[PDB]
């Protein structure tokens, strides 16, 4: 059936999309040292696909690291818009998943997840290289749980 | 014949290549720059004739000439450099 | 079956380039104590073709502020200058027998320009234009000397033609004489790649350009390190084994696009005033001097070559 | 292939109908580009492989090259040139076929005259030594080095000069 | 000659570069004459035969022109070979 | 370990010896075992039409020798 | 205690052998090499590198991470 | 030989119209200059091939030469042109009236 050959298209995309990660890196504070952490030897990033860092303009993946406040929140919306689709963002520590320690602050946005849609929430402060990268496979098994060219076929 | 085919084949792979794309889902210093590249690339112009130049017999005369040029040429170069053409520093 | 030696000749560079992104990631990983890539494929074999799927199936964010016509010129030119490089190239021999093929690999270099500057002025703003004039200049000053090197190189072998150089060094390499051109002549391949150290350039596109611009840079590495292998160290000749001397000869070439990578994860950067103090005040003249030097030395020798 | 020759000399006069019809300084930088390409064609069809390849080289390597440079430095695009520009390409499309005319009235007033086109892929070379070597055009451009120095002492010196007078003129 | 040596060692320190250049020029500008092998340059592209040699008339009066190649009347360059 | 950017180095390599060797067999393939003849000048294109006339199958590389 | 980076503790010698050297360093590319060397031997070593899911980085039984409430 | 040299003629005779007729720019004349400049290479070098006159090949060089020179300094006037006025506009030349 056309749906055997549907579903291994949709493996395929899946596969590269997943394989082929690229992640700008919206680093601000203490959760970046961790990403740095990850891309070195031990962890190393670029091993599954994840390049180093690239531009904000042939990126895949967002990874927002730290704080994110009031006067940078615009250039972070402005990146997101900039960004491809398909887009994925991945929220890494408390301070972007809601806050954390300046939750009841002034100047502080109380979660990213108001600024840009989420996929993987990340939390720690700051969370183990070894947690961010189990966060970005997270990420690798939703992709490959999508099922694009299967519902625009059965439409 | 066999050149046109191999270029044509070659931009119509860059075509191809370029449609599945869509398909699938002032300073002075620089001018003076170029004015100093066409000084040198119009040099290279009289200089690239030397492997047909030193087959002649007139070695005394192709010796002189070709020295005349390098020397002139780097003559040009030594004073645009005296004269801060080559510094950057605005 | 000349469609066929076409197809034998392309689509195994365009391969060679895909792995060759990969053999850059293993070998920096691998001189920053790191693996690369491992899981994709066996070892990452597997890496180039996944992202080549990734990049062709994002979707273009064409600037749009911008004109359509330069937009996709620009990688079909610098794609098409790129594969058409590779035409003249004596493997031992080759594809199409030019005489003054040098000549037309020169000219087919220096039209590249033409893309690297219309991509900044098509993009509509001042710091793309900046970067695009900047690397337009640094590239056409090392131009210069890429021609000037030959045009003294050439007088060991007194003709244009690339299937001369092969009874040239027929038994000794045009390295031990010239290593002071070779050295000179390594390196503006390099800042005429923008290959680091003369990134200055790339350190603004969607999928499908990036990706033919991409493609260009390996291909042009390649190439480039092939002329290097092919002039300055002549391999093996013996007139029944073209393959002792295809092998011969992509063995020196993967040596030279290695010694690329080697040197990106090696040096720093430079500074675009310095890069261009370094053709302007260290090559030029040296460029000339030894131009001098190879014009007189075969006649005071009575070492002047022939033109067949 | 008898049409050879003749469609690139029509393509040349295009491209220079495309000069003198200004559409920017940039797009024309474009026309004079496929017009030098087509000038090494032709020359290398009448035999020229050094003229050609030296025009490749030299006159877009090195000349419109610094043309597009300067221009993208010193000059803007202004909205309204591209109303013009559509204008003046329907104005190229009428010169294209005025000429298209031309050419007709004048085979009709002179056959074996301006254009023989019965004897189009004709009178392409006249002569030529074929048993012979040593007759490319090297052997010409090289003559400069032993006869005709002259010429190049003429030439070095107006590039020599052209440092003094460029750095004085934009000083 | 102490302060010229100074000042040559000042720039072989300073510009190595610039002294080798020139001293590449002088070179080029000086060896074509110490050379003895230089003539050769012009008699053997003069020797080449890029050309027929046309024959001429016995008129009778020529006895330094061979009437076959391999007579000893002629030019003969075993120097050449010997080179 | 370093032994392990191989899997890829051999691959470009055996993607770059293709070419040579495959122009070389197609060379001696359709010019009769031979090497493609070169003409650099008229002289070499005069013997190669000469040879062409007198093959009498139109083909350069059809040597005839004494035994005509 | 106070040291002196970069400062000579005296002038140098202008003699032909440590200018040559010095324009060795600069034609030849001296120093660079050395970096070189440095890349391609570690090139040649081990990395620190580690498969994550199946081989895990080491910790200490101090280690803050999930909460939990106890029983007894 | 005939046909293209027609040809080449027309293109020279059309880049002067070009030059003669100002379109409010100044690199859309130096361009036809240019452009002339190429007809005359072009002109020159096939008279030389055909007439297989190989004492007269230096020509194109030398034009060549003088053409790059003379589109040097075209090119700086215009450079000094913008940096005073803000445009190659031919319109702003309007003074030497008085
Ligand atoms: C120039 C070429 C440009 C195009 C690129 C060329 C494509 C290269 C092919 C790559 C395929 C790799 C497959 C994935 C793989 O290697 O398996 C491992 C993968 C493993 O990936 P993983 O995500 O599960 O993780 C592996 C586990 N770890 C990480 C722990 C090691 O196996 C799978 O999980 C399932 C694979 C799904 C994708 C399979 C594709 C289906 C076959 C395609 C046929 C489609 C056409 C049929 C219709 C025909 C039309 C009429
Ligand atoms: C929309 C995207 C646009 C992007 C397009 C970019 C395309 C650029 C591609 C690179 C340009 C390559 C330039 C080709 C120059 C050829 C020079 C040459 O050496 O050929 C000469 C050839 C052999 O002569 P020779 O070597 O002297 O001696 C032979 C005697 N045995 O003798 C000959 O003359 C052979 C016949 C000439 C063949 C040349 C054809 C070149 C390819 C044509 C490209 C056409 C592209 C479309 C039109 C361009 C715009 C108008
Ligand atoms: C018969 C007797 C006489 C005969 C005449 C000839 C005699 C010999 C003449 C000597 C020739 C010397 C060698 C020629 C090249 C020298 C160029 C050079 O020296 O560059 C200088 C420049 C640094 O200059 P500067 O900034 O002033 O130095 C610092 C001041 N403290 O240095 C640089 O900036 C270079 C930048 C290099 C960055 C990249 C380095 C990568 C190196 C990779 C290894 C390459 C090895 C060669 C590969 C060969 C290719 C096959
Ligand atoms: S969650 Fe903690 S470690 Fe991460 S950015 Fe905020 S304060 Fe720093």
């Amino acid at each position: 059936r056309a749906e055997y050959v549907v579903t291994k298209l949709d493996d395929l995309i899946n596969w590269a999309r997943r394989s082929s990660l690229w992640p700008m890196t919206f680093g601000l504070a203490c959760c970046a040292v961790e990403m740095m952490h990850m891309a070195a030897p031990r962890y190393d990033m670029d091993r599954f696909g994840v390049v180093f860092r690239a531009s904000p303009r042939q990126a895949d993946v967002m990874i927002v690291a730290g704080t994110l406040t009031n006067k940078m929140a615009p250039a972070l919306r402005k990146v997101y818009d900039q960004m491809p689709e398909p887009r994925y963002v991945v929220s890494m520590g408390s301070c972007a998943n809601g806050g954390g320690y300046y939750h009841y602050s002034y100047s502080v946005v109380r979660g990213c997840d108001r600024i840009v849609p989420v996929d993987i929430y990340v939390p720690g402060c700051p969370p183990t290289a070894e947690a961010l990268l189990y966060g970005i496979l997270q990420l690798q098994r939703k992709i490959k749980r999508e099922q694009k060219l299967k519902i625009w076929y059965r439409r | 014949m066999n050149l046109y085919t191999v270029i044509f084949i070659n931009i119509l792979l860059s075509l191809t290549l370029i449609l599945v794309a869509f398909w699938l889902p002032f300073s002075m210093k620089f001018f003076l720059v170029a004015i100093t590249f066409l000084l040198f690339d119009l040099e290279i112009a009289l200089l690239l004739p030397l492997p047909w130049a030193i087959q002649t017999i007139k070695t005394s005369t192709m010796m002189i000439m070709a020295f005349i040029l390098v020397t002139i040429l780097s003559l040009g170069l030594a004073y645009e450099w005296t004269q801060k053409g080559l510094e950057w520093t605005e | 079956m000349f469609f066929i030696n076409i197809l034998t000749l392309l689509v195994p560079i365009l391969i060679a380039m895909a792995f060759l992104t990969l053999v850059e990631r293993k070998i920096l990983g691998y001189m920053q104590l790191r693996k690369g890539p491992n899981i994709v494929g066996p070892y990452g074999i597997l890496q180039p073709f996944a992202d080549a799927m990734k990049l062709f199936m994002k979707e273009p964010m064409r600037p749009l502020t911008t004109s359509m016509s330069l937009f996709i010129i620009a990688p079909t030119l610098s794609l098409t200058l790129a594969l058409s490089l590779w035409v003249p190239l004596p493997m031992p021999h080759p594809l199409i027998n030019l005489n003054l093929g040098i000549l037309f690999i020169l000219a087919t270099s220096s039209l590249s320009v033409y893309s690297i500057l219309w991509s900044g002025w098509a993009s509509n703003s001042k710091y793309s234009l900046f970067g695009a004039l900047r690397a337009v200049a640094q590239t056409i000053s090392y131009e210069v000397t890429m021609a000037i090197i030959l045009l003294s190189v050439l007088l060991m072998n007194g003709s244009y033609s690339l299937q001369t150089l092969i009874t040239t060094q027929e038994h000794m390499w045009l390295l031990l004489p010239a290593w002071p051109m070779a050295m000179m002549w390594f390196i503006s391949t390099l800042a005429e790649t923008n290959r680091a150290p003369f990134d200055l350039t790339e350190g603004e596109y969607a999928a499908g350009p990036f990706a033919l611009f991409f493609m260009a840079e390996y291909t042009n590495i390649i190439l480039m390190n092939a002329l290097t292998t092919i002039i300055f160290l002549g391999p093996l000749y013996y007139i029944n084994l073209p393959e002792l001397y295809s092998t011969n000869f992509m063995m020196e070439a993967l040596l030279l696009s290695s010694t690329f990578l080697w040197i990106r994860a090696s040096y720093p950067r430079f500074r675009y005033d310095q890069l261009m103090h370094l053709l302007w005040k260290n090559f030029l003249p040296l460029t000339l001097a030894l131009c001098m030097w190879h014009i007189s030395l075969p006649i005071f020798t009575a070492g002047v070559p022939p033109y067949m | 292939m008898n049409n050879y020759i003749f469609v690139l000399s029509s393509l040349f006069l295009v491209g220079c109908l495309g000069l003198a019809l200004k559409p920017s300084p940039i797009y024309g930088g474009l026309g004079l580009i496929v017009s030098g390409f087509v000038g090494c064609l032709m020359v290398l069809g009448f035999g020229g492989s050094f003229l050609g390849l030296m025009v490749f080289l030299i006159y877009l390597g090195g000349m419109l090259v610094v043309f597009g440079y300067t221009t993208a430095m010193a000059t803007e695009e202004y909205p309204e040139t591209w109303g013009s520009n559509w204008l003046i390409l329907g104005f190229l499309v009428l010169g294209v076929i005025m000429e298209v005319f031309l050419i007709c009235v004048l085979n009709y007033y002179d056959e074996v005259g301006v254009i023989n086109l019965d004897g189009l892929g004709d009178w392409l070379m006249y002569e030529v030594d074929d048993v012979g070597v040593m007759l490319e055009g090297g052997i010409g451009v090289a003559a400069m080095y032993s006869c005709a120095t002259w010429m190049m002492v003429v030439a070095g010196w107006s590039l020599f000069a052209g440092i003094f007078i460029i750095i004085e003129i934009t000083r | 000659a102490g302060r010229i040596s100074a000042f040559l060692k000042n720039a072989w320190a300073k510009e190595p570069v610039l002294v080798v250049s020139f001293s590449v020029w002088g070179l080029a500008i000086i060896m074509p004459m110490i050379s003895p092998y230089t003539k050769y340059a012009s008699m053997i592209n003069k020797a080449t035969p890029y050309n027929y040699p046309v024959p001429v008339r016995d008129d009778g009066n020529m006895p330094d022109v061979p009437s076959h190649p391999q007579d000893p009347l002629g030019p003969s360059l075993d120097w050449l070979k010997n080179l | 370990m370093w032994f392990e950017i191989l899997p890829g180095l051999a691959i470009m390599g055996v993607c770059l010896v293709i070419p040579g060797v495959s122009t070389a067999y197609i060379h001696k393939f359709t010019n009769g075992g031979k090497e493609k003849r070169v003409a650099r000048v008229q002289y070499q294109w005069y013997l190669m039409e000469r040879d062409r006339r007198i093959s009498g199958v139109n083909r350069y590389y059809v040597s005839k020798g004494l035994e005509n | 205690t106070y040291k002196y980076v970069n400062k000579k503790e005296q002038e140098s010698e202008v003699d032909m052998k440590s200018a040559t050297d010095n324009a060795a360093r600069i034609l030849m590319w001296t120093e660079l090499i050395r970096g070189l060397g440095m890349t391609l031997s570690y090139l040649f070593r081990e990395p620190a590198t580690i498969n994550y899911p199946f081989e895990k980085g080491p910790l200490s039984p101090r280690f803050r991470g999930e909460h939990a409430l106890r029983r007894y | 030989m005939p046909s293209t040299f027609f040809n080449l003629t027309m293109a020279f005779s059309l880049s002067l119209l070009g030059t003669l007729m100002f379109r409010s720019h100044l690199m859309s004349t130096l361009l036809c200059l240019e452009g002339m400049v190429l007809s005359l290479f072009i002109m020159t070098s096939v008279t030389s091939l055909n007439s297989n006159s190989m004492s007269s090949m230096p020509i194109p060089i030398t034009i060549l030469v003088f053409a790059a020179c003379e589109a040097a300094v075209g090119l700086a006037l215009l450079v000094k042109v913008s940096n005073t006025y803000g445009t190659d506009y031919v319109q702003n030349l309007n003074l030497l009236q008085c």
